[PDB]
């Protein structure tokens, strides 16, 4: 849950529910997917990140 | 909350009154309890709790209770 998220960050194969936040993760490099803080012309580029930690993932 | 914990399962036991053996409405009651298996595991192990009374007798201090 979106504020269920907002606790472990300040710290079972459950079915996805709509409106939940979810931690995506790559099959290969196994970097978690995230919103990289970069641009290519306002909105940020998407990309993998090394860590599960930190909101963007 | 416990007052409501009863009422929730009451509708469920009133949801089970008409069941056959492998009722579609029945095994879905089980189906949620596996989807919530770790979750339901907690509500019922809360009922570990008198019950523990005898252990107080093992090392009672001053009859009123206290340990």
């Amino acid at each position: 849950s979106v504020r269920a998220l907002q606790e472990m960050l300040a710290n079972g194969h459950r079915t996805l529910l709509y409106g939940h936040a979810i931690l995506l993760r790559h099959a290969h490099s196994r970097m978690y997917l995230s919103c990289l803080t970069t641009s290519r012309k306002l909105a940020f580029d998407v990309g993998l990140q090394e860590d599960a930690t930190g909101e963007a993932c | 909350l416990l007052d409501l914990q009863k009422d929730m399962v009451v509708m469920l036991l009133s949801l089970l009154e008409g069941n056959v053996v492998n009722g579609m409405i029945a095994r879905q009651m089980v189906d949620m309890l596996v989807e919530s298996s770790s979750n339901v595991e907690m509500i019922l192990k809360f009922f570990d709790m008198i019950v523990g009374s005898e252990a107080f007798q093992d090392y009672v201090t001053d009859p009123r209770g206290l340990i």
